[PDB]
């Protein structure tokens, strides 16, 4: 019955403030402190000031609280305590969007901004939510999207020191955003029923069947226990299925890549309490390593605990990782290079016997080698 | 002539090819279902909808496969075989293509708005995270005097994810374009009419400098050929290219126009130190901002050099105390109240005069070069009172209350 009320207040918000844009704009072109203040806004917004990393900082936390109790009025069924705190959380939000507002540097770009939606399907539903005495559960599941601004975080924070990690913080938080929105999206359009069968044609979906159904079919699994019957959430479904394939068979990869790009033998040389160690690095290979170990581990010699300990900026080929675990007990093997006091370090190269600097013989140049 | 690229052309017949292919498939579908089966009278047929087969198309080609709508009749059956073994190569190859003629755009494109009287700096060449977190730091850096100055960087690439992080830290006071000094329309988006210099950095450890000097060169010559009055600060990699940018019609070092030659620099701080060994390291430290910040772990030489790397050279105004002194009056007050070392003064067309005998006095608004830990310090010469009003000598005292 009632939702058209909800929605009308976010597009006439909308629009409203579009038109007096457009009508200041087209005075202005036919007809200081502002400067200070868009700075000190836009110094509050990118965390430069404390004020400002602590602003940000709370609108982050804010929004994953009301993200929260949204996920509790979708997993349950004015004068009630979810509605009470969503609605202060939206006038915390208002502020905030005011914020934003003076920091921009163009007032109609800044109206059509992501997040500017954010605000207007939420601010004024959460005024006509009281004001109606009805908790409409709506398109409140937007504020997901303020997951998304995780990567500035930690950015406007010097915390996400390189390149991966901020790639792989930024792939992540997007997915599982977008993934939680569409997954709202549909949980609204299925439970809505379509308008033009007078909202007949309907399913009582919850929330977390609409979140699996969209991992089942963006993996192209399709098992079919759930679909959309909504002619509404069947065209929202074609959408996303045009979407988010490219999505999950992009990212999966490359989550895989970044995870599967890291050193396997770093660490540590722990020195045993009365054991020798020699260090050998250089030219490092099967077939350095195995003519090596068979002369120096070779049963003709006396016996004498020496511990090997390679050092080399690689990672083992497959039958160098095998030969290595067949003398586990008398020989280790460390990723990096004698050229860094940390990697010598870790080598214990203080306390190690000696150290072998291995030649390869077959290179193109033995100067360069030398 | 509308469809003006190549990826343009490509975009519109990928995307009109898949939704004709589809709508037409749709189609098809829909007539062998509601029309049944000719080999069992028609009696075996589905009442699917236009839009149902439509839907159920997508759901097939996408290799998704709900199975809430199939086909049953068994022509249906046989053309969605043949539909699986066409489609899934036109929707596996199309859906990729798009995307990357989608993400192949300009993310720093659009042009500088030039705030009402703020001023800029524009910085192009060698533009890196590397050469940017170490220009930035010392541009930025809050030992020198506090002035709005927008820095304007102009670069033919997109920034690497650890740079567009250092531009998003320096968003209130830095700024990003995408292009080339080479373009006069580039030039006129970054606002190089009325930036207030052009600051050309050069790749110093390239393959080959003089590749790197005639790109630098041609820089230079494109900026000024814009514009001619714009002061332009390059940096040379070889002494000899620098007579080809002397030659330029309109460089002139008496509007500021300058070439930081690495060469000559780096001899002559060596040349300096077969005179008097280790000045090369003392006057390299002059001219970076750094601050001084003790630690625990520090040895007591290291702390007395690291207090020493905290200072740079400052330029300022002595006050009118100072005038009818000669400098050498002016050097010990500075030292010995305003704990300022006075090295030279700008003498009034004007010369530079490096500690001058007493044959010279200070005149009225003479520019002082001042070693000294911040421009905040050094501005305690131009402040520096009446002698009425600074006999107490607590140096933090001094303001600019000195009437
Ligand atoms: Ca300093
Ligand atoms: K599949
Ligand atoms: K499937
Ligand atoms: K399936
Ligand atoms: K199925
Ligand atoms: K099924
Ligand atoms: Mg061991
Ligand atoms: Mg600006």
């Amino acid at each position: 019955r009632q939702w058209y009320s909800f929605l009308a207040s976010s597009l006439v918000t909308f629009g409203s403030g579009l038109v007096v844009i457009i009508i200041y704009r087209i005075v202005l072109w036919l007809c200081g402190w502002m400067t200070e203040a868009k700075d000190w806004a836009g110094e509050l917004i990118s965390g430069q000031t404390t004020t400002g990393r602590i602003l940000v900082g709370l609108v982050f936390l804010l929004s994953i609280a009301s993200l929260i109790i949204y996920f509790i009025d979708a997993s349950t069924n004015s004068s009630s305590t979810t509605q009470q705190v969503d609605l202060a959380f939206n006038v915390f939000f208002m502020i905030y969007f005011f914020i934003r507002f003076v920091a921009a540097n163009d007032k109609l770009w800044f109206w059509v901004e992501l997040f500017s939606f954010v605000d207007y399907f939420t601010i004024p539903p959460s005024f006509v939510a009281i004001y109606l005495d009805r908790n409409w559960l709506g398109l409140r599941f937007l504020r997901a999207l303020q997951l998304m601004s995780i990567p500035d975080i930690l950015t406007y924070l010097n915390v996400l020191k390189t390149s991966t990690l901020i790639r792989l913080v930024q792939l992540v938080v997007s997915f599982v955003s977008l993934w939680l929105t569409a997954a709202g999206f549909l949980h609204l359009l299925e439970n809505s029923g379509d308008p033009f069968f007078d909202f007949g044609n309907a399913q009582h979906l919850t929330y977390w069947e609409c979140l699996y159904f969209l991992m089942v079919t963006m993996s192209t699994v399709g098992f079919g226990d759930i679909f959309a019957t909504t002619v509404l959430g069947r065209t929202f479904v074609v959408i996303f299925i045009m979407i988010f394939i490219g999505l999950f068979a992009s990212f999966i990869p490359e989550i895989a890549e970044i995870l599967g790009k890291r050193q396997k033998y770093g660490g540590s040389y722990k020195k045993e309490r009365g054991k020798r160690h020699v260090v050998v690095c250089g030219y490092i290979t099967f077939d350095s390593v195995s003519n090596f170990l068979k002369d120096f581990l070779h049963k003709d010699r006396e016996d004498v605990d020496v511990e090997i300990v390679f050092l080399h900026k690689g990672l083992p080929g497959l039958e160098l990782e095998g030969l290595l675990k067949r003398h586990f007990t008398q020989v280790e093997y460390f990723w990096g290079s004698v050229m860094d006091a940390n990697d010598l370090e870790r080598v214990k190269i203080q306390e190690a016997d000696a150290c072998l600097v291995l030649a390869n013989k077959y290179c193109q140049d033995p100067d360069q080698e030398d | 002539n509308v469809l003006k690229t190549s990826t343009l052309i490509r975009l519109v017949q990928l995307v009109v090819s898949f939704v004709s292919l589809w709508l037409t498939a749709a189609g098809f579908l829909h007539l062998l279902e509601n029309s049944g089966d000719p080999f069992f009278d028609f009696g075996n047929a589905q009442h699917l909808t236009y839009w149902e087969c439509l839907y159920f198309l997508m759901v097939t080609m996408s290799t998704v496969g709900f199975g809430d709508i199939f086909a049953t009749t068994v022509l249906g059956r046989t053309f969605v075989v043949i539909f699986i073994m066409i489609f899934i190569g036109l929707f596996a190859s199309f859906i990729p293509e798009i995307a990357e003629i989608l993400g192949k755009r300009q993310k720093y494109g659009g042009s500088y708005k030039k705030e009402r009287g703020k001023r800029h700096v524009v910085v192009c060449g060698y533009i890196t995270f590397d050469s940017v977190s170490n220009f930035l730091k010392d541009f930025l850096h809050k030992d020198r005097e506090d002035v709005d100055v927008e820095i304007v960087f102009l670069h033919k690439g997109l920034p690497g994810l650890e740079l567009e992080g250092l531009l998003k830290r320096h968003f209130t006071q830095v700024e990003y374009f995408w292009g080339s000094v080479m373009d006069a329309n580039d030039l006129e988006r970054v606002k190089i009419q009325e930036a207030d210099a052009c600051l050309v950095l050069a790749n110093k450890y390239c393959q080959d400098p003089d590749q790197e000097d005639a790109a630098n060169i041609m820089r230079v010559i494109s900026i000024k050929n814009y514009h001619s009055d714009i002061k332009v600060i390059v940096q040379l990699l070889q002494y000899h290219n620098k007579a080809y940018l002397l030659n330029i019609p309109s460089w002139d070092w008496k509007r500021g126009d300058d070439a930081v030659c690495v060469a000559e620099l780096k001899l002559g701080f060596i040349a300096q130190s077969c005179l008097a060994p280790g000045f090369s390291t003392l006057m390299a430290n002059l001219f970076t901002m750094r601050s001084y910040k003790p630690t625990p772990e520090m040895s007591q030489w290291q702390t007395d050099y690291m207090r020493g790397t905290g200072m740079e050279m400052y330029t300022e105004y002595l006050s009118s105390a100072f005038n009818a002194l000669t400098f050498p009056e002016a050097a010990e007050l500075c030292f010995s109240k305003l704990k300022l070392l006075l090295l030279a003064i700008e003498v009034r067309e004007s010369t530079l005069a490096i500690n001058p005998g007493p044959k010279v006095k200070i005149e009225n608004a003479t520019q002082g070069f001042f070693i000294a830990e911040s421009a905040e310090e050094v501005k305690r010469a131009f402040y520096y009172c009446k002698n009425c009003h600074a006999n107490v000598s607590d140096v933090r005292q001094i303001k600019k209350c000195k009437c």
